[PDB]
RNA sequence: CAAAUGAGAACUUUGAAGACUGAAGUGGGGAAAGGUUCCACGUCAACAGCAGUUGGACGUGGGUUAGUCGAUCCUAAGAG
RNA sequence: GAACAGCCUCUAGUUGAUAGAAUAAUGUAGAUAAGGGAAGUCGGCAAAAUAGAUCCGUAACUUCGGGAUAAGGAUUGGCU
RNA sequence: UUGGCGGAAAGGCCUUGGGUGCUUGCUGGCGAAUUGCAAUGUCAUUUUGCGUGGGGAUAAAUCAUUUGUAUACGACUUAGAUGUACAACGGGGUAUUGUAAGCAGUAGAGUAGCCUUGUUGUUACGAUCUGCUGAGAUUAAGCCUUUGUUGUCUGAUUUGU
């Protein structure tokens, strides 16, 4: 019963979206978070929470936050599962600031 | 590695800056000692120089076999394995090849390779080249090569200060370029239909072809260039703190600027500071070659003593040479309690 | 962004966010014109210069209620 | 705000225009530029500069009505 | 089997010796027809194979990922199966800006009174000023370590001397 890990990460959307056209910054932030989850858990099937979408779009197209504290939980697919048995769910985690935070495993307990 | 600035007294008897200090741009080339792994002999033929054989070293560096590979990580690392099996005897197939190089091969060159692991680059793939030995008989040259097998030659052995050398490098690439910047053609007037960064007339009616001498768009940069007459301003030692320290400054500081050379890093190895610019960009392999003639010019024969070397940050407008000087100017700070 | 529907969803629906028109509007009605395009119910053949589960498309149906709103009556330039 | 001008927002409506990736040249649209300032060019074409309001000041000429916002100067916020 | 010599494109030359076969150097014995009167009348060569034997070692490239010293796309410098390797975050260095929020001040032009009979009693405020505070924020996206945390490391195609 492995590959069910949940980890807290900090993603630097600043370096991610440096030099991007203003009308594509929040969509590109969504795609960069998908790629970040894929690089850190190997799962193509990345599902973003609507609250994380709200965090990304909090300040319009070009107002994506500099650093985002995400909670990526790799889970197991079900209900007519897709090609990949595993998928990642990316959630927003509320912090006062996203600075000074290191990636940390969280457990179901 | 990058460019920096020096201050030196200028000595040409007759200039209005004679015995007056001058501020000069210099280029720093980080030169860790290169390993001599192998030699090749060239017999002269009525079709040019033709290599007759190459004799390699017994143990080759991991970086040099990486040079020989492409997907190095997913490899059996079988490279020069049977050559080293040929080795481990006295001269079973080795003394014979060296003897062939002596008997023939008027021109003999040593195969040398860089220490990319010493250089701050992330390459791990050494640069393998040939260097021609230019003295003595062929027997002397091949004896030199065989004696220097698996040995590291430092640049202070070959290049001296106040010396004119040539830099051979591939210049910085700039992709596809228009004719206006690729050739420096006059821009067309503002009221030009269909663009103005072009050459207006690319040929007459006859000959009914575009000639090779007409300027056209295409690749700019990434060209091989050999620029001559660069004066070596310093041959500094990596195993030496206060590299950038001179008899005028006497401050214990290294040539590496504040925050490190931009896009490159540090110069923890031996280095050369040459005057002016050289072809190629930072992080790029360059070849430093001895002059092909005897240049006096009353400029090649100039004795250069450096009075000061700029080690301020190149990542902006750095006002300080050393962290101690920065702390001395700014006093105590909030971060350091 | 998620969910639903669906064989199939960048485009359908529903939530959530970000926006826009900014009251001489991208809003609510009408005149000429169109003629059923209105509205409900079913899916890929065509059409919607990508797609389509959607549609002003396709098939089948339903829909327009006046003594008071208009016409009808009057005369205008004019026609006869 | 002088203002159904330009900007932002309630009501209402829309989120429709094939998309994804990358960011070569040349384009289209929009900008900036040392020092010089029309030397460019048929030609100051194009662009720039000017600009609202208050106060001061305002010539030649004149059909006495104008020219005139002539030209030319200064000020402008917040708070008590 | 023994010396070599030959690098211009050497790929050729004798020998030192042992074994074997012909010898037209000089003389004999047998055979040849009939392919019919000629018919080129068939005699020498960049490759291989279910195959046989005198013997040998079990490699890479490419796609996918990455990289940015490159780049329109291809190409091009790079990295990636346990390394002081790579990557995502965090301190440092570095740099850019200019002194953050909050709290406090008998600071601040001033506007309205108390009575316990006027050298700090105080309130409803008040742009700004001062202190914490060269602070705070940003810092590679084409500047470094994972001495800190956390993860990654056997996926697909082709190559005949």
């Amino acid at each position: 019963l492995k590959d069910v890990v949940t980890r807290e990460y900090t993603i630097n959307l600043h370096k991610r979206l440096h030099g991007v056209s203003f009308k594509k910054r929040a969509p590109r932030a969504v795609k960069e978070i998908k790629k970040f989850a894929k690089l850190h858990m190997g799962t193509d099937d990345v599902r973003l929470a609507p609250e994380l979408n709200q965090a990304i779009w909090k300040r319009g197209v070009k107002g994506v936050e500099y650093r985002l504290r995400l909670r990526i939980s790799r889970k197991r697919n079900e209900e007519e599962d897709a090609k990949n048995p595993l998928f990642s769910y990316v959630e927003p985690v509320l912090v006062a600031s996203a600075k000074g935070l290191q990636t940390v495993v969280v457990e179901e307990d | 590695a990058g460019m920096t600035t020096i201050v030196r007294d200028l000595d040409r008897p007759g200039s209005k800056f004679h015995k007056r200090e001058v501020v000069e741009a210099v280029t720093v080339v980080d030169t860790p000692p290169v390993v001599v792994v192998g030699v090749v002999g060239y017999v002269e033929t009525p079709r040019g120089l033709r290599s007759l054989t190459t004799v390699w070293a017994e143990h080759l560096s991991d970086e040099v076999k990486r040079r020989f590979y492409k997907n190095w990580y997913k490899s059996k690392k079988k490279a020069f394995t049977k050559y080293s099996a040929k080795y481990a005897q006295d001269g079973a197939g080795i003394e014979r090849e060296l003897a062939r190089i002596k008997k023939y091969a008027s021109v003999v060159r040593v195969l040398v390779h860089t220490q990319i692991r010493k250089t701050p680059l992330a390459q791990k793939k050494a640069h393998l080249a040939e260097i021609q030995l230019n003295g003595g008989s062929i027997s002397e040259k091949v004896d030199w090569a065989r004696e220097h097998f698996e040995k590291t030659v430092a640049v202070d052995s070959v290049f001296e200060q106040n010396e004119m050398i040539d830099a051979i490098a591939v210049t910085k690439g700039h992709g596809f370029e228009g004719v206006t910047h690729r050739w420096g053609t006059k821009k067309l007037p503002r009221k030009t239909h269909r663009g103005l960064r072009k050459v207006a007339c690319i040929g007459a009616w006859h000959p009914a072809h575009v000639m090779w001498s007409v300027a056209r768009a295409g690749q700019r940069g990434y060209h091989s260039r050999t620029s001559i007459n660069h004066k070596i301003y310093r041959v500094g030692k990596g195993d030496d703190e206060a590299n950038g320290a001179t008899s005028f400054d006497r401050t214990k500081k290294t040539i590496t600027p504040m925050g490190g050379f931009v896009h490159y890093g540090e110069i923890k190895n031996d280095f050369i500071m040459v005057k002016g610019c050289i072809p190629g960009n930072r992080k790029r392999i360059v070849t430093l070659r001895k002059s092909l003639y005897t240049n006096t010019s009353r400029k090649a024969l100039e004795e250069v003593s450096l009075k000061w070397i700029d080690t301020a940050s190149k990542f902006g407008k750095g006002r300080f040479q050393t962290p101690a000087e920065k702390h001395a100017f700014m006093g105590t700070l909030k971060k350091d309690l």
